[PDB]
């Protein structure tokens, strides 16, 4: 009877880990400082340990559970999305992470709710969704940030993916609902470390002009909406506009099934290693509503420096196609072109929104 | 909607 396969007892992410056998997945208490459940999957024919590591998605730092009582004593949203940014300025493990951007999401919804309330009540909406604003763009900041990205890296595929979309849904959402709550003409820009927003709201009256973002930033990413691409969209008279950027989120959109166009074998610079990346920042452009899947006669046109040129080519121009649903994804080329690419740069032109 | 550049990594090497 040829031999069975185990991996090794070890102490990983300072959980200790029983000898298990090929293909065996094992669950232990989350290390010291959290709660929760932690697992490593032991491979399958291998006997190895996968490499990427336990699977740390549900263990919570305890300010996780304060910020959710938080909400339930009924405390205003921006409030308390405030106290998150200031809770995710520390370590943060990788139940920390996916909890962070739910909690933004709750929050926004408790934040619509009171400015439902509000239906001097004008200039108190737009002050509490500024707050609200500024304080998941910190919150954001903070996730993204070198020293947080191992937390990440801690959660599987699968959750890094949901939760990067999750995060980038739920941004956008709450730029929306600043958009409905400012007067003509408006603008608002956010400049952090790692993410960028910008909302505005303008009218499409007589002179427009193309909008380009960001301002203020020495950017590896810009992009530019046409002028008549704003006339064009014009909704009583006004177009409300939203750019975002951030740097690092790219690492969790997974290219797995991305409907890229390969001119040449894709190979790896390291055994086990990626062969399609995203190789930019992500850099966003919503007009008057999320998800609105308009198609545009002129094209908004971005333009980013490759994060690393040594070693990379066939440069394709991607949108995050995903599902509000189920708030997963892959990156679609449909109705995206490639308008120039050299080593360090590529300028991409798309259809639609 | 959001955007980026995907790129691969190189398998060939010549001369
Ligand atoms: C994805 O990459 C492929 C390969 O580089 C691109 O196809 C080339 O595009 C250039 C410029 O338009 C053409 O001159 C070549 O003839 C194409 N090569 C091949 C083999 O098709 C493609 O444009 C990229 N797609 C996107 C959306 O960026
Ligand atoms: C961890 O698991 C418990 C039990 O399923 C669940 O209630 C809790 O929400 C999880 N925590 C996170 C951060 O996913
Ligand atoms: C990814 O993580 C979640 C949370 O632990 C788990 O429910 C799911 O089954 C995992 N998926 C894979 C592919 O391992
Ligand atoms: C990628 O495509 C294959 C084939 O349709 C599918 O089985 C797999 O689940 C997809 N991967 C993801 C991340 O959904
Ligand atoms: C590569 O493209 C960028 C972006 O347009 C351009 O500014 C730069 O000059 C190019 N690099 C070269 C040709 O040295």
């Amino acid at each position: 009877v040829s031999p069975e396969l185990f991996c090794e007892p070890r102490e990983v992410r300072r959980v200790q880990w029983p000898a298990t056998q090929q293909g065996m997945l094992v669950e232990r208490p989350c290390p010291k400082g959290t709660r929760g459940i932690a697992s490593f999957q032991c491979l399958p024919a291998l006997g190895l340990w996968n490499p990427r590591g336990p699977d740390l998605s549900n263990c919570t730092s305890p300010w996780v559970n304060q910020v959710a009582q938080k909400i339930k004593s009924g405390e205003n949203a921006a409030n308390i999305a405030s106290e998150l940014a200031r809770h995710t300025r520390g370590s943060i493990y990788a139940g920390d992470v996916s909890s962070s951007v739910k909690l933004m999401e709750q929050l926004l919804d408790i934040l619509d709710a009171q400015l439902q309330a509000l239906r001097n009540k004008m200039h108190k909406r737009e002050r509490t969704c500024k707050d609200y604003i500024k304080a998941v763009v910190e919150t954001v900041d903070n996730l993204l940030r070198p020293e947080a990205l191992e937390s990440w890296k801690d959660m599987n595929a699968t959750e890094q993916v949901h939760t990067a979309t999750m995060l980038l849904d739920v941004l956008e959402e709450g730029a929306f609902l600043l958009a409905d709550n400012v007067r003509e003409p408006a603008r608002f820009l956010a400049a952090k470390q790692n993410v960028v927003l910008e909302v505005t709201v303008l009218s499409t009256e007589g002179q427009v002009q193309e909008l380009v973002f960001p301002q203020e930033y020495a950017s590896e990413s810009s992009i530019q909406l046409s002028a008549n691409t704003i006339k064009q969209n014009s909704r009583n008279g006004v177009v409300k506009v939203v750019f975002i950027l951030y740097n690092n989120l790219g690492l969790f959109l997974s290219t797995e099934n991305a409907t890229v166009k390969l001119a040449g074998e894709a190979g790896t610079g390291g055994p086990g290693g990626a062969s399609l990346v995203v190789n930019s920042q992500v850099i966003a452009a919503s007009i008057n509503k999320e998800s609105s899947r308009v198609f545009l006669m002129d094209p908004v046109i971005f333009t980013v420096a490759h994060l690393e040129a040594k070693n990379h080519f066939n440069a394709n121009c991607s949108f995050w196609n995903y599902s509000e649903r189920s708030m997963l994804g892959y990156w679609s080329t449909q109705g995206c072109r490639l308008v120039e690419s050299n080593k360090t740069h590529t300028t991409c032109a798309c259809s639609h929104l | 909607t959001n955007f980026a550049v995907l790129m691969a990594h190189r398998e060939i090497y010549h001369h």
